């Protein structure tokens, strides 16, 4: 569970990589696209009639940057990832009531982006770090138990 | 179910795979084991080390085995049927691995063929690695 | 796949729901909505109360489906074809809860039948309502 | 996530009518049976070759017997199941890597046998505060985050 000084490395490493808005934009749509009924949550994003249509989405766009921007925290303050995530929490859990499901799925989304991106550079062990860091955002932001 | 349109895509893919069942096939394990390292239980006889003959040759095995449904995609099932009472039934495997070796190819897959891994072809691969799953988690009760 | 024998004890099991199919829906229903409130949501325009005439309609009408898969239980898919594309594609529920219902009809009967609801039964059943379900949930992707 | 006073009251007098031989058993069984996978983990139980084998088995009781006196723990202090089941969580989790997936389908087998066995008086509302608590013991027994 605690982060080891090597999955550290890899995280900073690759998260200093990363462009937030192309990484987002790709994940947020793979999510709507993959695994379809999550559109039930982003009606006000207009069209998603289609793979095409979904990967050229503004709103698609920026709100996946800031999905981005979001694991960004994560990646600042490793060891504080409950604190840091204790309201979208509030938001995602107490009141859309969104499934914890999703935030795996969109986790594996997300390793799976990353993955296209870097190639042979986001290597096994480059992975497992990231896995560790998908799941604990996804753990921090379901249901709280004190 | 899946599609014309599905099953053309799975072929696409493994075109793609073929000429690198074996080097897919052992960095797909070798992405299970260091990623899920729970998963490592279930092969106690194995050198899990890196690049070790074992996972090389189970790798290719997987990855052939899945090569057969690609052929037999019409229909999976009898195609990997002598796979089913062996992983459900033999072994008892539990079933929420198949899902973490089905993302594990996915990576594999994007990391060497990112252009061929489009939105669309990564929905039929995905649904065709669950039926696959489908097939060899059907056996249990 | 279902067997035989798992035909045969759904077969038993409706015609024990036979008779309540109104009553066993509603408190179907009724378990989901309580034990998981987030389901609430799926239904805005219900009055959601205890037994309100919304919930006991409702109730009835998802029992009857599954009523009509179980005639039809050689081709579950075709009987429930109508509600497929409703339940993914319209209103894009979440699969989740799925297994949520079937779980709180699981629970329904063993309330009602115990002596009914065997380790065997329980097998086939569930078993059903996982088909059921996937029938439902096939036309996402 | 916090148990009410009406969620502690069902849950306190059902477990006093609680008989922690006979509805352990039966729910150890039913997991064996109804997810026979979950056998790979105790065969050391000896005879598991079918329903009514697993049903009469021996160890199966015993363990179901523990099983069940350990959700005894949680009943006895609600606000304090995190702590009460660390160490369980070692040997669950950590050690064996039982799939935290199985710990909510022993939740469901057990909600279905105290249903079966208390029928109506295990009201949608008794259930829903039953729910909470295997599901907090689930929780309890994943991997743990800090
Ligand atoms: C696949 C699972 C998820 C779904 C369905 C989902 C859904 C949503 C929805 C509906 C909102 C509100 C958007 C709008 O009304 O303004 C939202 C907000 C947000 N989510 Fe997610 N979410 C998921 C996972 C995540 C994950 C894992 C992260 C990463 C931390 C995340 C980060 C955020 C952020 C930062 C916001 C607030 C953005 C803002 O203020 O503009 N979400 N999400
Ligand atoms: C896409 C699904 C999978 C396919 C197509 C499949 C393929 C097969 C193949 C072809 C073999 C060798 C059989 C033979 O030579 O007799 C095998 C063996 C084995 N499989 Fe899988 N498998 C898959 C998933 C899994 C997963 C998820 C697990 C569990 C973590 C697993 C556990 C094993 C084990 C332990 C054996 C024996 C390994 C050894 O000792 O030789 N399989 N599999
Ligand atoms: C065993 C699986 C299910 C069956 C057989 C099924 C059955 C059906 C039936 C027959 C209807 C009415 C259709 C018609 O009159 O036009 C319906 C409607 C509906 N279903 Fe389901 N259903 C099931 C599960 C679910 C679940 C898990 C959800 C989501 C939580 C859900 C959400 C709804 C909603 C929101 C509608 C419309 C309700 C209203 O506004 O009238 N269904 N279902
Ligand atoms: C379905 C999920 C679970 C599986 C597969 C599982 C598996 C196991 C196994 C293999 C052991 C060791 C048995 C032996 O070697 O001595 C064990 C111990 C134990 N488990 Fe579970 N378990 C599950 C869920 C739970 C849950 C939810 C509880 C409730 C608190 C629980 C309570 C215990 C207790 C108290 C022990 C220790 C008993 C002793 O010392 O004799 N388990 N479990």
């Amino acid at each position: 569970s605690d982060f080891t000084q090597e999955e550290r490395q890899f995280i900073v490493n690759l998260w200093g990589r990363v462009d937030v808005e192309q990484i987002g934009a790709e994940a947020l749509a793979r999510l709507l696209i993959v695994y379809p009924w999550t559109q039930r949550f982003f009606s006000s994003f207009g069209n998603l009639s289609s793979p095409s249509a979904i990967l050229h989405n503004a709103k698609v766009h920026a709100h996946g940057k800031k999905v981005l921007t979001s694991f960004g925290e994560a990646v600042k303050n490793l060891d504080q990832i409950k604190q840091t995530f204790a309201q979208l929490s509030e938001l995602h859990s107490d009141k859309l009531h969104v499934d914890p499901e999703n935030f795996k799925l969109l986790g594996n989304i997300l390793i799976i982006v990353l993955a296209a991106h870097f190639g042979k550079d986001f290597t096994p062990a480059s992975q497992a770090a990231w896995q560790k860091l998908v799941s604990a955002v996804a753990h921090a932001l379901a249901l709280r138990y004190h | 179910v899946l599609s014309p349109g599905d099953k053309a895509n799975v072929k696409t893919v493994w075109s793609k795979v073929s000429g690198h069942v074996e080097d897919y096939g052992a960095e797909t394990l070798e992405r299970l084991f260091r990623v899920y390292p729970s998963t490592k239980t279930y092969f106690p006889h194995f050198d899990l080390h890196h690049d070790s003959a074992q996972i090389r040759t189970h790798g290719k095995k997987v990855l052939t085995a899945i090569g057969e449904a690609v052929s037999h995609i019409d229909d999976i099932a009898s195609a990997l049927s002598k796979l089913s009472d062996l992983h459900a039934q033999t072994l008892r495997v539990d079933p929420v691995n198949f899902k973490l070796l089905s993302h594990s190819f996915l990576v594999v897959l994007a990391v060497h063929a990112p252009s061929l891994l489009t939105p669309e072809v990564h929905v039929s691969l995905d649904k065709f690695l669950v039926a696959v799953s489908n097939v060899l988690t059907s056996k249990y009760r």
